[PDB]
RNA sequence: AGCAAUGAGUAGGAAGACGUGGGGAUUGUGACGAAGCGUUCGGCGUAAGCCUGCGUGGAACAGUCUCUAGUGCAGAUCUUG
RNA sequence: CAAACUUUAAAUGGGUAAGAUCCAGUGGUUACUUCAUUGAACUGCUGGGAUUAAUAUGACUCCAAGUGGGCCAUUUUUG
RNA sequence: AGGAGUGUUCCUGUUUCCGAGCUCGGUUUCUGUGAUGCUGGCUAUCGGUUCCAACCGACGUCUUGAAACACGGACCAAGGAGUCUAACAUAUGUGCGAGUACGGGUUUUACUCCUGUAUGCGCAAUGAAAGUGAAGUAGGGAGAUUUUGCUUUGCCAUUCUUCGCACCUACGACCGACCACGAUCUCUGAGAGAGGUUUGAGUUGGAGCAUAUCUGUUAGG
RNA sequence: AGUGCCUGAAAUUGCUGAAAAGGAAGCGAUUGGGACCUUGAUUCCAAGAAGUGCCGCCGGUUUGCCAUCUAUCCCUUUGCCUUCUCUCUCUCACCAGGUUUAGGCUUUGUCUUGAUGUAUUUCCGGUUCAUCUUUUUGGAGAGGUCAGCAUCAGCU
């Protein structure tokens, strides 16, 4: 008989423990818990967190921004809980010291020819167990087809929402709210 | 084991108007209805389970004797209960013959295990 | 129950070849054949013969 | 599995043999979550349908 | 080769698994206690052992082991050793060296093991 | 905890987890000697300036009568001083409550039925009183009162920002790791706080989990009508008479 | 996976998981698209606008393949001929040709930025702001037809 | 039709 | 494992369990008696349910991890008997 | 005497403010502004200041359900 | 409060009395954290399954409102109601990643395995169309680094200047459309340069594709 | 199993036994009553029989602690050579050159062979002995359940 909102007992919104079946993933979660619970830096508190993420969190860096993050700091260790692609775009790779989960294979080939160390996070616990001289990054969250109709609803007075139309070209949700000439702009 | 042994309920929760039909039977479901008494909860009716009534995290599924019964088929698979003897109980399964109980309680002996089932086919 | 029912599946072809290697591993390690068999007598793992 | 050693090849009539051979880095290889997803689905593609 | 891959693939199901209620129990050989832990059990760990009366009518002991360092662990003929020993107390004290020159952790529990198994003859 | 090596039967790596053993028992023994010469001679600084308050209590009590004997041989009269701290109880539940009045009491940690709260007096501490006052009994405390609260029914707040678990004052570490900042490293050392009001009330206040007073032993008289009116009713201030209903409720 | 629907938890509620008050009924609010003009109006203003009216004139038997044309950047070209690169790179004297429409792309449009390495780019069109880029490069520029 | 989907076709 | 606070609920949402017919893998029971059925011999679980003595019965059935569905009834002036 | 008059005019309610997203000193940018380095807004640097009333207290994005017959009570109130 | 043990060495309490200036230190017996102590009845009671008595309680659905003088329901068994296909969408798991996934060749023959050439969607948008077709900065910020406060080799600072990811907020530049200019040329055109209370589902060193399941929308019995 | 004959549920019906019933009965919670079901522990020390048959000691057989010597795994390229594969690498029609695989070779720094035999399994004849099991005869030892009084710790 208490007057509490909720009589809470309230919950936290994120995710608490991994989703994967996948093992190796687990035991790394395993180690980065022992890991943050028992070292205190607060590097491996946030590995930990961004371990335990969805794909779409997980997202690709490219080799050629992995580069321009890294410009000034050359001799630290570049880690990225996520996966790195190789761009294509990008002539001459330099040759960095990257971890992540995951390097394709090109991306792989291209780093190791350059000179350039390729790491696993287990590998990175040896080495840099506090995270000692490290540079954590990510690959923007909010940058993919889906994330572009999110927002204020494309009907309505400057947004820059898609809407979600099975065609492009005219014919298709050109008129009427497009064009002052039909009806009104909006 | 042994501990203490305390149950909050001894009697069932039988199903509401079971005693009245004979096509509703005794085994426990939650009234839906919406004018229903049971799950609006006068008085002088019945009870519906909660998870108040769970019995002790030590003491579930204990037996009176004080063993966890763990219930078993062949020879093979009293072994088994070799170090946890203390601790449990063997059940002679539903299906077995009187040559292969006669084999299980004459090889329970020897591994000092209780078994419950006793003078089971003779 | 119409006979249109979509019954196959494509899975595809990296992850069925990913797959097949993981199952030859674990071939060897006779953690895993003794768990899924009887490897008393077994010389060795993987078990190869002369052609 | 991080070793790649030498297998003893047996006979067909006898226990040992002197022929060997190098394992063939598949038994290397890296996962049971994974068998499951696709030995599930590749199963049900000898259904005839009824 | 790693205990703890070889037990996320393996933790919840095998051959051995025997479950009755919340009860879970693992008939393996090189196995104390038989139950279904990392550290107990056969198949996944680096140097299992077991302590099992021995099949010869059951009159004496086997300790059952691997040989250390994981030395012929591909080749489950040569990997397996065993040693008999007679039941006593006296032969408890052998029985306690040979376990802590492979696992100190389990030398209580096989304290506890070789107590019962001494009481155990078909 | 130091190992038992087995003198029968040696390992290479357990080697290193028995020496670091060594390490870790003699940081600790120091540090439990150490420790424990520094609380030694804290309590004994706690122990003389606990008579100095029980001087000051019986002293300020004794030098207000004299004040108002001898302003009374004058002519005139004596205006004590008002009352720095009040002690609200709540008597009305929780259902069927104006938003504003829900509020309130929210504010005053007052969440249900028979609770005590400390609560300071300023103009703006008034004239939020005026609103919740027939959900309400407050008024002025005594050094008796307050004594029997915090030994008996006191419990104190302990953790981050989220999750504060509520623990049963025992001992005086709970209070001295908290409050150390501020003086007020005994449990005495909150009744000169609370009773006197210093400078730091708020924040010895709010270590305080509001109180959970039992029903009174003899009950109310008509939880409807307040105090004043001559039905004897119960809400709204009793300047010292709380005292007395207060002393049942333990 | 019938097992890990709602309807089985749902099974043993009157309702179904449609509400006791407004029920399942079988087609409520026309069917399709039906009711955009007059009912479901809000619905079209904002998440469809520009749904209603015709604009453009219409092109009668239009032929794909008239207009095709697949773009290459001048930031790529390179990923298209790696050995060359390390040639091109030395000798100051010939140059790596690029010819796009064998990769397959018709158009040259300069979004990227290029190493200083001179080319020759052969491609059916070029953008005005490639062929800038491309010259910069000390590359040289060529028409295919 | 409700909510933010494609007209459907 | 420890500490503290909390516990009403239709429409509705989510989570973990219980049960049924088949498929794959594995561990078994059975003409010295399987399935089903009956029962104040009984036991366990908050509960869905599970285990089991005795009687009848006369030929096949079950545990575990997975896959799959024509998978759980008191009601429909429901249907057939 | 006044719901469709008012000199005057409460209670209860409503707005904004109470500093680290701040204050001052000084230089620069400018097609604006000025008669004018006069202003204006934005910026670089250099000082001054850690919670500057009370009380309590950790504070976006996506996807979707049900619902769109309501009724009652104290005070206000219209036929 | 209860399976054993040893025993107070430390610790708080109470106490013998010795000294230093009510307060602290040293010392002796006693009791706690380290307490369950003594004793009896029955070996059938205790307990359990059933039926019965007694005191107190206790009158499916639509609806604001049902025990209703609202409707359905005599009894029992068995049968009986969100399914399948397609088009999308968010979420989540798995694979590969600027890529990604009809035939033929093998075969024990509906599985499996391999594979050439295309196409799909993506990698660039924008105009009705002819067409044309892409330089960052500031503020807050995860984390690292250099340094200042506290039980100590660990604890939290905002103490520092160093770099500041994602993302949000503020403003730019570039591309297409519209509007309004234009030095100079090989003058049906090109174009230095410089714009605009206009406008795009644009851009800013690319994230998508295939597959699995749930939930939703829509078509179909 | 006796001809609509395997098993043979419920509704319903008859008898027998057992209760209950003053204008309904059922039901919840709590006891009681009547039928009916259910319980010298664990051990410890002697002697005897019935089991069992370890090590030891031989013949045969299979593992190999530890000290040594050494292989390829792997990368470190070297001297290559062969067969593959990819490639807008070259006069170009063919050979050659890089890229990816395999193989036969090479310089170079914790999953095993061959010798030494801590130890160990299996196999019969033994050579009999340990061991522990159940049991029957004494000796020392009693759990279980329900109570009574006592002393404390908390709340009252």
């Amino acid at each position: 008989g208490i007057d509490l909102e909720r009589n809470g007992r309230k919950k936290k919104g994120g995710r608490r423990t991994v989703k994967s079946q996948n093992p190796y993933l687990r035991l790394l979660v395993k180690l980065y818990q022992f890991l943050a619970r028992r070292t205190n830096s607060r590097f491996n508190a946030v590995v930990l967190k961004r371990l335990m993420n969805p794909k779409r969190l997980k997202a690709p860096m490219s080799l050629s921004k992995l580069a321009r993050h890294m410009k000034g700091k050359e001799d630290h260790i570049a880690v990225l809980v996520g996966s790195v692609t190789d761009d294509i775009r990008m002539v001459h790779a330099p040759k960095l010291t990257v971890c992540a989960l995951r390097f394709s294979e090109t991306a792989r080939r291209r780093l190791e020819k350059a000179g350039g160390e390729c790491l696993t996070f287990d590998q990175l616990a040896l080495r840099r167990p506090k995270g000692s001289k490290c540079v954590l990054l990510r690959a923007a969250t909010k940058s993919r087809e889906a994330d572009k109709h999110f927002g204020a609803a494309p009907g309505t007075p400057g947004s820059k929402a898609r809407p979600y139309v099975r065609s492009t070209g005219r014919k298709f949700e050109k008129a009427r709210g497009r064009r002052k000439s039909r009806g009104y702009k909006n | 084991v042994k501990r203490s042994i305390v149950k909050k309920r001894v009697k069932s929760f039988p199903r509401f108007q079971s005693d009245r039909y004979k096509r509703v039977k005794s085994s426990w479901r939650k009234p839906k209805g919406i004018d229903c008494r049971v799950r609006r909860k006068f008085k002088g009716t019945n009870t519906m389970p909660n998870i108040g009534y769970g019995s002790n995290k030590k003491t579930r599924h204990m037996l009176p004797n004080g063993f966890f019964k763990f219930l078993v088929s062949s020879p093979k698979d009293i072994e088994l209960l070799l170090m946890h003897n203390t601790k449990f109980a063997a059940e002679i399964a539903h299906n077995i013959s009187s040559r292969k109980r006669r084999e299980i309680l004459e090889r329970a002996d020897q591994l000092n295990v209780l078994v419950l089932n006793r003078s089971a086919r003779l | 129950n119409k006979t249109w029912r979509r019954w196959h599946r494509k899975v595809n072809v990296t992850q069925k070849r990913h797959a097949v290697a993981s199952a030859v591993a674990a071939t060897g390690l006779p953690a895993l054949v003794m768990a899924r068999h009887r490897i008393d007598e077994v010389p060795e793992l993987p078990l190869v013969v002369s052609e | 599995a991080t070793a790649r050693p030498l297998v003893s090849v047996y006979k067909p009539e006898d226990g040992t043999a002197s022929g060997t051979s190098l394992m063939p880095s598949v038994f290397l290889s890296p996962r049971p979550d994974l068998v499951r997803f696709v030995h599930t689905n590749m199963a049900k593609n000898r259904r005839q349908p009824y | 080769v790693s205990s703890e891959l070889l037990w996320q693939c393996v933790r919840r199901n095998h051959c051995f698994i025997r479950k009755f209620n919340g009860i879970t129990l693992s008939a393996e050989r090189m196995n104390l206690t038989n139950k279904n832990t990392l550290k107990y059990s056969g198949i996944a760990h680096k140097q299992p052992l077991g302590l099992n009366r021995h099949g010869a009518n059951n009159g004496c002991i086997a300790l059952v082991t691997v040989q250390k360092c994981s030395r012929a662990m591909r080749k489950p003929t040569r990997a397996v050793q065993v040693r008999k020993f007679k039941k006593s107390k006296k032969e408890m004290s052998k029985v306690m060296k040979a376990v802590a020159e492979r696992r100190p952790d389990l030398l209580k529990v096989a304290n506890k093991k070789m107590k019962k198994l001494i009481r155990t003859n078909s | 905890k130091l190992l038992r090596p087995m003198e029968g039967v040696v390992p290479e790596r357990t080697k290193t987890k028995i020496a670091r053993d060594v390490k870790l028992l003699n940081k600790m023994k120091q540090a439990k000697e150490a420790h424990a010469k520094k609380v030694h001679a804290q309590r004994h600084a706690l122990k003389m300036r606990t008579y100095k308050y029980v001087s000051e209590y019986r002293k300020e009590r004794e030098n207000l009568i004299k004040l108002k004997r001898e302003a009374k041989a004058k002519g005139g009269f004596y205006k004590e001083p008002e009352a720095k701290v009040i002690l609200a109880t709540r008597i009305k539940g929780i259902n069927k409550l104006a938003p504003k009045p829900k509020m309130i009491l929210r504010l005053f940690r007052l969440r249900q039925l028979h609770n005590a709260v400390f609560i300071k007096v300023n103009k703006a501490t008034i004239e939020m009183l005026k609103a919740v006052q027939p959900f309400i009994t407050y008024g002025y405390p005594t050094l008796k009162t307050i004594r029997q609260l915090i030994y008996k029914r006191g419990y104190a707040k302990v953790g981050k920002p989220g999750a504060h678990s509520r623990i049963r004052l025992q001992a005086n570490d709970i209070v001295s790791q908290h409050l150390g900042k501020y003086g007020i490293h005994g449990v005495e050392d909150l009744v000169h706080e609370i009773y006197t009001c210093g400078p730091y009330f708020k924040q010895a206040n709010n270590f305080l989990w509001p109180f959970k007073l039992n029903s009174p032993r003899k009950g109310f008289t008509s939880k409807r009508h307040g105090y004043n009116e001559p039905r004897k009713g119960d809400w709204g201030n009793r300047e010292e008479m709380i005292n007395e209903l207060v002393q049942r409720m333990i | 996976t019938t097992r890990l629907r709602k309807t089985r938890k749902r099974r043993g509620h009157v309702s179904a998981g449609y509400g006791r008050v407004g029920k399942h009924r079988k087609h409520p609010g026309g069917r399709g698209k039906a009711g955009g003009m007059h009912h479901m109006r809000i619905n079209y203003d904002k998440y469809h606008p520009g749904y209603f009216g015709k604009v453009g004139m219409r092109h009668y038997h239009l032929l794909k393949n008239q207009y095709t044309c697949p773009t290459v950047n001048v930031d790529k070209l390179w990923s298209l001929v790696p050995a060359t690169l390390e040639k091109a790179e030395q000798s100051k004297d010939k140059a790596a040709v690029i010819d796009v429409t064998k990769s397959g792309y018709f158009k040259v449009l300069g979004k990227g930025d290029l190493p200083k390495i001179p080319v020759i780019v052969k491609a059916r069109f070029f953008s005005k702001i490639a062929e800038k880029k491309i010259k910069a490069a000390g590359g040289a520029c060529v028409l295919t037809g | 039709v409700s909510k933010n989907n494609v007209l459907p076709n």
